DNA sequence: GAGCATCCGGATCCCCTGGAGAATCCCGGTGCCGAGGCCGCTCAATTGGTCGTAGACAGCTCTAGCACCGCTTAAACGCACGTACGCGCTGTCCCCCGCGTTTTAACCGCCAAGGGGATTACTCCCTAGTCTCCAGGCACGTGTCACATATATACATCCTGTTCCAGTGCC
DNA sequence: GGCACTGGAACAGGATGTATATATGTGACACGTGCCTGGAGACTAGGGAGTAATCCCCTTGGCGGTTAAAACGCGGGGGACAGCGCGTACGTGCGTTTAAGCGGTGCTAGAGCTGTCTACGACCAATTGAGCGGCCTCGGCACCGGGATTCTCCAGGGGATCCGGATGCTC
């Protein structure tokens, strides 16, 4: 039920496909732990977001369209989401 | 003898790889248990749907890749190739973060 | 049947039509086509109502989103966006 | 006795609908108060931007030959130009992965 | 004969006296109050509008502009405000 | 024949303006109708930021020994406190400086 | 009426004083042309979007308010000019 | 022999001295005549509140004083002391400009 | 006849380059599911008219923005000597890429089940609007003490002359 | 092996620059006062919104199989980095020019207030046709497969160079 443990779940090759697509050359093995911090930063502070326009919208479940609000409220807008 | 390539041969082979694909590059599943995780810390039994996890998720890789571009340039005026904690600490601060 | 869902999908093909008949359309592309417009719009009534309120004009008119776009749409689409515009509505006062 | 119900997209000569967003202004609350030609100046515009990025959209997709557009022509599209660079700065496309680009020190010898 | 010009002196030098009794203000100071009162006032009354766009409300309540506090104010800023704000809407609601 | 006339802002025991605030969410074009509790809680919010900044404030002219709040002290307690930083690091205060900052590399030995 | 050449009315001394306020301790000759073409682009956007704020004024004057809201529709918000 | 510092003493003097102060420190009238010359290339006959000129030249000082330390950044990561132009273009490159 | 010069040929050492594998590209081949178009519906744009009102225009006024001017140093500038720094080379050491092997859980895909979006109906709580009335904030005057400025002490600081001490070269 | 020579480290003191104490005026902050318009009070219409019921749909939960991604280990080459030298390039200090800055005065262009009205635009009944849900087909494209092309790394081959011998000339 509960989870403890998934920050590991972005997998060291996956973070270094990521730098891979940055154009990164070389990757030091202490990168790792940081970007799954900010990583950690980032997701929570859109979350955080997301879960005060869920529980204003007196609903439930998560929905894409209030992620999209979330994400260009800090002006990182995504396209092909809404509606 | 076996053929093997000379560092960094393979990893600009998976540069031009990686950025002429689009295809995602982190595990769904892992990443919606951290969702998951993350969001029932705040409110729990919260319900995603699966283009809220998607968005989630294309947004990521949109904001590390940036820093990763960041942390690039920042690095290369560094006069280094390889990127350390310093760097990633340094684009953050400079953009605000 | 479902309630009515109003989208921008039709009038992109239109366009696209006139522009290129030739090629075909993904349907994310699309979605992201209806989130550009929709920011667009969202942008420049945005500017427009600040703007109305600055002169304190009850009204929103072409003149001052025309305003609007010299300040958000930068140098050559403006311009010329402020061209096509103007000929648009030169056309639509002579009905 | 009534004249036929002619359109105002048509009236200004133009795709996007003009009572719709005229509707949309009305009830988008920016103001009270809206002029007839502001909608067409709005049509208009957008018409306009979606004319000419779906020029772009057409001949990154011709010269990938593909005859049906793709998210990653319109992110090839946006980013090739430094002025919808200046519009586009903080906008994120679904898919669209970044442009072909490595910095020109890590090339070898 | 000029025409009145609206302004937030009186009430910011009431809530200085009551928080400091002893202590002046400058007008710059005061003029950077002014734009201060009047950004945050319309960051917040914009992000309300937003709000009730987005869940189609035609109403906007101090419901909307709590959420606009969570949102937007960080920290416990935001919980201070709330609870400010709830006792406020009680003794109110109560008078 | 009619009641005594009695303020809003004494209904709410606040000191700043009940009815102005609602006049202005009414001309501000944010929605069509506005709840009357809503402006009550809008102006406790910002009764209590201007609260806590004044607070702030003063307690930085008293550090500096002056009775009447400079647009320095002002800035010095926007950029000192972490969290009003995060509200406003897009700010720019006239007359406000910066807070002595100096890179420890820079110093001597 | 005309003035032609005052792009280096930003002298390098004032250039030297703000770079104190930067914090910068060392200042190398070759800074200050391109921080006057960055204060240059910087000046221009702001001022364009003044003009154009003031020329929607019907007004042959510029005034303080139209300025503090092109800084903030820029993003550099300014507090102490009528706000 | 007459007394002179060692260099970066003074320099941290005037820092502090400066970095304490609240007034402006470019000269005035050259930048009213500066705004005037620019503001004359898009439209003619413009007339200035000196206000409007003391607001531009707290956000430009501003927007300069911001640079100058991301710049101050990106040198201390490069293990310099000294600035170079290459770290203004990383600090706005880096900034979205 | 002998000695020298010199040219040719082979030894040798260092530098290029072709060849083989391999990763990707490109050309067919196939089968597939999203796109595009047809059809039916419906609700929203349009037409027409009306009534109210928001801004354009005119006009006046006054005020602040510009222009001119005269001192008055503050500051810009410039040069000169100096010392600190960017940087480049070079050695060194170790960290991460490449690659291979083993684990595993991601993913497909398949099936059950229900939580909640969400949607229609109902009935009602609240709020714009209008009218009247009035009092709190603004304009404006005034006065006045907190602070800028000025000057006299006082101490930080900052750099260099002074004094004691350890490592090492030649007799 | 020791004493003299040279490089190191600790220490005191002066000169300067910034703080700091006290006198003084002054003007910007603060308070008193007329007012009027913006806020408050009361009643009404009416309408968005909260809530009950349903349903179905989209989310959640679980289970087998496979494999591609993940992970661990070995090896080594590549890259960070420390240190030393070196030449340079501002920093700082002294003198100089100037031009900004302040005080004063005049003109006025236009900012801004006030009165008119007339264009212009929201409001509403009727209506219809443009636009969206449902559906169905197919061909553009995703996946698979084989050959070419290009990239890469290396072992070797090829060129460059230098030196020794022979021989013809020459004295």
């Amino acid at each position: 039920k509960v989870l403890r443990d998934n920050i590991q779940g972005i997998t060291k090759p996956a973070i270094r496909r990521l730098a891979r697509r940055g154009g990164v050359k070389r990757i030091s093995g202490l990168i790792y732990e940081e970007t799954r911090g900010v990583l950690k930063v980032f997701l929570e502070n859109v979350i955080r977001d997301a879960v005060t326009y869920t529980e204003h919208a007196k609903r439930k479940t998560v929905t894409a369209m209030d992620v999209v609000y979330a994400l260009k409220r800090q002006g990182r807008t995504l396209y092909g989401f809404g509606g | 003898k076996p053929h093997r390539y000379r560092p960094g041969t393979v990893a600009l082979r998976e540069i031009r790889r990686y950025q002429k694909s689009t295809e995602l590059l982190i595990r769904k599943l892992p990443f919606q248990r951290l969702v998951r995780e993350i969001a029932q810390d705040f409110k729990t039994d919260l319900r995603f749907q699966s283009s809220a996890v998607m968005a989630l998720q294309e947004a990521s890789e949109a904001y590390l890749v940036g820093l990763f571009e960041d942390t690039n340039l920042a690095a290369i005026h560094a006069k280094r190739v390889t990127i350390m904690p310093k760097d990633i600490q340094l684009a953050r601060r400079i953009r605000g973060e | 049947k479902r309630s009515r869902k109003e989208s921008y999908s039709v009038y992109v093909y239109k366009v696209l039509k006139q522009v290129h008949p030739d090629t075909g359309i993904s349907s994310k592309a699309m979605g992201i086509m209806n989130s550009f417009v929709n920011d667009i719009f969202e942008r420049i009534a945005g500017e427009a109502s600040r703007l109305a309120h600055y002169n304190k004009r009850s009204t929103i008119t072409s003149r001052e989103i025309q305003t609007a776009v010299r300040l958000l749409l930068p140098g050559e689409l403006a311009k010329h966006a402020v061209s096509e515009g103007t000929k648009a509505v030169t056309k639509y006062t002579s009905a | 006795a009534r004249a036929k119900a002619k359109t105002r997209s048509s009236r200004a000569g133009l795709q996007f609908p003009v009572g719709r967003v005229h509707r949309l202004l009305r009830k988008g609350n920016y103001s009270e108060r809206v002029g007839a030609g502001a909608p067409v100046y709005l049509a208009a515009v957008l018409e306009y931007l979606t004319a000419e990025i779906l020029e772009l959209a057409g001949n990154a997709a011709r010269d990938n030959k593909k005859t049906r557009i793709i998210p990653r022509h319109l992110q090839l599209a946006i980013r090739n130009d430094e002025e919808l660079n200046k519009l586009l700065g903080r906008v994120t496309i679904a898919q669209g992965g970044v442009l072909p680009n490595i910095q020109a020190v890590l090339l070898p010898k």
